[PDB]
RNA sequence: UGUUUGCAAUUUUUUAUAGUAUAUAUCAAAUCAUCUUUAUGCUAUUCAUGGGUACAGUAUAAAAAUUUAAGAAAUUAGGUAAGAUUUUGUUUAUAGAGAAAUUAGAUGUAAAAAAAAAAUCUUAUGAGGGCGGAUCCGCUUCUAAUAUUUUUUUGUAGUUAUUAUUAUAAUAAUAAUCAUGUUUAUUACUUAAAAAGCUUAAUGGCUUAAUCUUGCCUUACUGUUUGAUUAACAACAAAUCUUA
């Protein structure tokens, strides 16, 4: 007789994440927080904007 | 077959060696025939060689 | 004619003193680009469209 | 619960018929143990 | 160790005693779920279809071009199919450099940043 | 000395029993086995 | 279709997963838990934001099917709920900012 | 509210509650799920009239014109009738009353549909149960060299429904049987009822022979039948009966 | 037409779309208070068994679909903008950049039997044990070319903790528990150590740590959160190594504890977990690519910078 | 045991009513 | 009033009715501890501790809860049922991490569908075949089934799209195609040898279970008894397996 395991999954909501450039996209998280205002990013560092002469 | 892995027959006939890769492809089997004639492994597709083994 | 595909990061196109005789360019969608181009001019790459 | 209170009393006639009968029966069990 | 507490607590509750029970729908509440979830189903077989409906037709205009490719002379002096052996090398398509990190990293946003595109790039 | 031999006695009070072995250091034995004597299955329990 | 589904199964996600409790992220009597609670209180206890006011528990946990042209199960409601939410609504000594007062994200 | 309205909680909800059909509720889901398979089933009735019409044009066409002959000819036709059948069970397969009729017990088993679901809820248990019985009672291949039953057939005695392979005392199984028989299959075919004893011992030869309890045919049976008494098999329903109903025995000893 | 005849004529989803009239008497909350009463339970009252006992058990369990069943897990609750981003534009351009035309009539190709068998004169080769794989004592998997019908994509991530030092301080495992489970939204699993090093004081069986793995969209999402929140932020960050690969597809590294409190539902209750007891973790991304190359070309097709080990 | 609190909620509310 | 609140949906049984054996309803049990106050409080507002007011599908003031992780630990070994089927080693990669710590990996194929002709045996409690002595035995023709042939072939579509011709359709070729199904798909076959595991050395065996996991159990039962170990140990006895 196998047992049939139950999912323990915790509280998750949806969240808005506004990077450094304004744009804004929906995601599922469990952490309570609306908005995620995101300072530093892929969109503000170098390494990904290599071509960018603002950041550097 | 017994708690030793020693083989017995169960009925009145004739012991007889043979392969069966029908039921399994790397075995070998050691059976009992009532027709000492008889060739083993029968068919799978034959009807049951079986005899009454009562007296009334 | 082989028509290669490209990505443009960032930055737009500039016609000034263009080698080849080129007037003027336009950035159109896949349902503009038909009403644009030739019917045979649009039969031959309409293969490589996408979905949006 | 104009007609619902009469298929309620339907429904409790059943359980409390059989209820009955169960106290009907597990008293003749006991008297032949 | 009060701090280690509130660790546990949250374990306690996801414990599988504590957590929510299976559902129980009825009849009418079953089935409208059960043409909910055989909607959803079919829908993704429609994304589906066309998402490799497109794929398809992309392959073969690639196909097309390269098999014709291969039949074509020149330019000039130079062999039949020259210019399909030359287009099927692989040079640093799958070294470190391969595909731009900008052109990647990029991706779809529900919507725009302040400055949507940056005409004013300079090479 | 580690093991002990131990007598299961029936509980319907026939004097039938049946002998197990067991560790010192673990609890007595308590078993659903078939007394002879009544030809019904009884709880024998350990002897002391 | 995708947005009457995702808050269909939004729901149902309410009623299978753990209850969230406040203490793993807000320190009791602080800023940030003071004006959780108030928010809380207008959400009617749900800790979520985009699924309007609905129950797991109770005699009228049944009903979680919207009906036809429920703004809830809208985008346009969702962000405007989350934005709304974003604001802070106590400052740092515990008392509550005015309603004009407030500065909007 | 009588009792041919369903159960209590019906005839409850029945008089408590609007009268409204359950495809019309007002349901945001509901409603916007119902009309993604709306216009699907839409598609596949216009996908079964263009392969209806597709199957005209390749029956008034000369045999001679595919290069393959009339052989080629009746391969393609055969593909084409057997994709219809699929479309017919994908147009209906995702309606919410076809399945509510189906499990109510009130839906026509003359239509492929109905007669699809009916063998997917066959197989599901009640095949598994019998091709069991088959190889452990070691019916093949005694009786048979292989056998893949194929419709569902289930016996009571007295009323009492008795389990496959089940022992049955001497005095429940002295009258005929009542067969309640299912067939997925479509039209009207003739079948034959044969019990067969295999186990009659026979000592003067030390050996079993089989022993026919009962045989009937020209028993006609469409997929709307579900019952079948062998008592009235030539008064009642149409049929041949070449031997009544012989009471099982078994002689004490024997297996 | 007799084909249309045979289909169900009561057909439901031909039904009109509800009025709006119907639509305001339809109260769902005024209907259970105005009974004031409870309406009788059906007779269909099956629940599914806890336990399966096999498959001719006369009780069985549904499928894990129907929303009854103890596996069920809500369906999706939003599309995840890196799925939606690789598959739209990204799995073109895969196609496009890896693609070998083949001729219009190629024979298929056979693919050889890699447990060779010895043929030849000697009486002895009849009835010989397959060879060995040659080279590696494992079959190493076939690579299979990016077509329109095998694009690259990711299938599932799994999250590993080791916490050597939880066995003497076993609030160290406790917390390591909570950072995953918030980092991912999952319930981890406890692991246990295997070998015994006296030097390191690690003993065997006991639990030293803890892992989780996230499939289907959950996946997607934490590669997000890693690519464009939780990576850019690490200082002097170079990048994946272009070592990381086991030959088959899938792709690991590992995160120092300073970097694991980033992420953005690590640092929100940064001050919930006792001090320096943050674990670091390791990432496995199991793809569908069948190479190194393929796979680490998917990775760099989502943005994920790799510098030369 | 949940009706028992109906009962003694209204009951407490009738020596309310005297009260005011 | 157990079982989800909008309506004959699982199996068997009880009872009742119509009915002449069926049909529906009903009852009980199994499967499952879903949480149930119709408001009595709260909230806002207003009016003098208090009295109203609110009219609810974008549901509502009209109930968001009313009187310290064992699924983190234990190496538990027998009966039975079900499920799982290379678990060892090696190798590849992987913050701390090193010769030595954890984790993730490491074969391939198939899933619309065949029909038909003869031949070679072998089997059959098939034709109660025929002929000698229904079933036994020796001869035997015919049919059937399995196996085999590289044999004799025929067909290899439909669907989606591309290309070509033809007048959106038709035809031909090319590519893809297990999929009405919560892609973490699933199901079947295949994946050398050694190794791991199976109370303990070695040998053999098991992977299709004798291993592992789980549920319920304690036949690790009582009396007598069968046939064997080419008549256990080249006697006897104490032993080992086995049947009723
Ligand atoms: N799963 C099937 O039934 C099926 C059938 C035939 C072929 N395939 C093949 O399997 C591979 C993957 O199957 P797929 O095409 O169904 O992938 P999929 O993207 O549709 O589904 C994968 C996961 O993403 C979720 N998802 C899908 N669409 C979504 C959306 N719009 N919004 C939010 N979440 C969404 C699904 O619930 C699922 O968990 C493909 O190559 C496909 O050709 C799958
Ligand atoms: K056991
Ligand atoms: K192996
Ligand atoms: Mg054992
Ligand atoms: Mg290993
Ligand atoms: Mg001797």
């Amino acid at each position: 007789a196998t047992f049939v395991p139950r999912h323990r999954r915790p509280y998750q909501f949806t969240q808005l994440v506004q990077l450094s450039d304004g744009s804004t996209f929906t995601v599922r998280t469990t952490m309570p927080t609306a908005l995620y205002k995101s300072a530093k990013d892929s969109r503000n560092h170098l390494l990904w904007q290599p071509s960018d002469k603002s950041l550097k | 077959m017994g708690r030793d892995h020693t083989i017995h027959a169960a009925v009145a006939g004739y012991v007889k060696y043979y392969r069966d890769p029908q039921l399994h492809p790397d075995r070998q089997y050691i059976g009992v025939v009532f027709n000492r004639n008889d060739k083993l492994p029968y068919p799978k597709d034959a009807p049951r060689k079986r005899k009454l083994g009562l007296v009334a | 004619i082989f028509f290669l595909k490209g990505r443009i990061m960032a930055g737009q196109a500039d016609l000034t003193d263009n080698l080849h005789d080129l007037v003027d360019f336009k950035w159109l969608t896949q349902e503009e680009l038909r009403s644009t181009l030739a019917e045979e001019y649009f039969h031959s790459v309409k293969g490589m469209f996408a979905e949006r | 619960s104009s007609v619902i209170a009469e298929l309620i009393k339907e429904k409790l006639a059943a359980r409390a018929e059989y209820n009955a009968r169960q106290s009907a029966l597990r008293k003749l069990q006991q008297q032949k143990m | 160790d009060p701090r280690i507490i509130n660790i546990l607590r949250h374990f306690a509750v996801l414990s599988p005693k504590r957590i929510p029970p299976p559902l129980r729908f009825g009849r009418n509440r079953y089935l409208r779920h059960w043409t909910i979830h055989r909607a959803w189903l079919l829908f993704r077989r429609q994304q589906r279809e066309q998402r490799e409906r497109i794929l398809m037709q992309q392959h073969q205009s690639m196909s097309n071009a390269c098999e014709e490719l291969r039949n074509t002379e020149g330019p000039g002096t130079r062999e039949t199919g020259y210019l399909y052996r030359v287009a099927m090398l692989k040079n640093g398509v799958y070294g470190l450099k391969s595909i731009p990190i900008e052109y990647a990293s990029r991706a779809l946003v529900e919507t725009p940043g302040r400055q949507a595109w940056n005409h004013e790039w300079k090479r | 000395s580690r093991i002990i031999n131990v007598r299961l006695i029936s509980m319907a009070m026939t004097g039938y029993f049946y002998t197990f072995t067991r560790p010192r250091t673990s609890l007595p034995m308590s078993m659903l086995k078939y007394d002879p004597i009544v030809r019904r299955k009884v709880l024998f329990l350990e002897q002391k | 279709f995708e947005e009457s589904f995702y808050f269909y199964q939004k729901r149902l996600n309410e009623r299978l997963t753990a209850p969230f409790r406040k203490d793993f992220y807000f320190k009791k009597d602080t800023a940030a838990d003071l004006d959780w609670r108030i928010k809380l209180k207008e959400r009617h206890g749900v800790p979520a934001k985009d699924i309007g006011r609905y129950n797991p528990r109770g005699r009228m946990a049944w009903n979680d099917e919207v009906l036809v042209g429920s703004q809830t199960s809208s985008r346009k409601h969702m962000v405007e709920k989350l934005l709304a939410d974003a604001e802070m609504r106590v400052s740092e000594d515990g008392e509550e900012i005015p309603a004009e007062d407030r500065v909007p994200v | 509210g009588g009792p041919e309205l369903g159960s209590r909680r019906r005839r409850a909800a029945l008089a408590t509650t609007g009268n409204l059909p359950f495809e019309q509720l007002p349901y945001q889901c509901f409603q916007d799920a119902r009309k993604i398979l709306q216009q699907d089933r839409a598609a596949k009735i216009a996908q079964i009239v263009k392969e209806t019409e597709k199957i005209k044009l390749i029956e008034a066409r000369d045999a001679s014109e595919f290069e393959g002959g009339e052989a080629a000819k009746q391969t393609r036709i055969k593909s084409l009738r057997k994709y219809i059948e699929e479309l017919k069970i994908l147009a209906d397969i995702n309606d919410p009353e076809v399945k509510r009729r189906f499990e109510d017990g009130r839906g026509d088993m003359t239509k492929p549909v109905y007669r699809f679901m009916a063998e997917r809820r066959w197989r599901s248990m009640d095949y598994k149960i019998i091709a069991q019985r088959i190889s452990q009672f070691h019916v093949v291949p005694d009786l048979l060299p292989a056998f893949d039953p194929t419709m569902d057939v289930k016996l009571s005695f007295r009323g009492y429904q008795v389990s496959p392979g089940a022992i049955l005392d001497s005095r429940v199984t002295e009258v005929a049987p009542t067969l309640r028989m299912q067939v997925f299959d479509k039209g009207e075919r003739l079948l034959t009822v044969v019990v067969i004893d295999s186990d009659v011992p026979d000592v003067t030869h030390d050996n079993f022979k089989r022993r026919c309890h009962f045989l009937a045919a020209n028993i006609p049976w469409d997929p709307s039948k579900t019952v079948l008494s062998l008592r009235s098999v030539g008064d009642r329903v149409e049929g041949d009966v070449g031997k009544p109903w012989l009471p099982p025995f078994a002689q004490k000893g024997s297996p | 037409i007799p084909d249309l005849a045979e289909l169900e004529t009561r057909s439901a989803l031909d039904a009109p779309i509800p009025s709006e009239e119907d639509k305001k008497e339809f109260r769902p909350w005024k209907r259970a208070a105005d009974r004031k009463a409870r309406l009788p339970s059906s007779r269909y009252q099956y629940h599914p068994p806890k336990y399966n006992r096999g498959p001719l058990h006369p009780i069985q369990s549904p499928p894990s679909s129907d929303p009854i069943a103890r596996d069920f897990v809500p369906g999706p609750f939003n599309m995840p903008r890196l799925k939606e981003t690789f598959r739209t534009v990204m799995a073109s351009d895969l196609m496009t950049l890896a693609y070998i035309h083949t001729p219009p009539g190629t024979p298929k190709k056979e693919p050889t039997e890699r447990l060779r068998a010895w043929e030849g004169d000697s009486p002895y080769f009849a009835n010989r044990a397959r060879r060995a794989p040659r080279g590696a004592p494992e079959l190493p998997i076939r690579e299979r070319d990016i077509s329109f019908r095998n694009i690259p994509e990711i299938k599932e991530i799994t999250v590993s903790t080791f916490v050597p030092l939880g066995l003497k301080n076993p609030d160290l495992l406790i917390v390591a528990r909570a950072v995953l489970l918030a980092m991912t939204g999952t319930m981890p699993e406890m692991t246990r150590s295997k070998n015994n090093v006296v030097q390191w004081q690690l003993q065997a069986n006991k639990p030293a740590g803890c892992k989780t793995t996230i499939y289907g969209n959950a996946a997607w999402e934490f590669m997000d959160r890693l690519i464009h929140l939780v990576l850019p932020r690490i200082k002097d960050w170079k990048g994946v190594p272009a070592s990381t690969g086991d030959g088959s597809g899938n792709v690991q590294f590992g995160l120092n504890p300073e970097d694991v409190q980033l992420f953005p539902e690590v640092e929100c209750n940064y001050d919930m977990y006792p001090a320096k007891m943050i674990p670091g973790c390791h990432i496995a991304i199991k793809t569908t690519a069948t190479s190194d190359r393929q796979a680490k070309l998917l990775l760099q097709s989502l943005g994920v910078p790799f510098y030369s080990n | 045991f949940l009706l028992g609190i109906k009962e003694r909620k209204l009951a407490k509310a009738d020596r309310r009513e005297e009260y005011r």
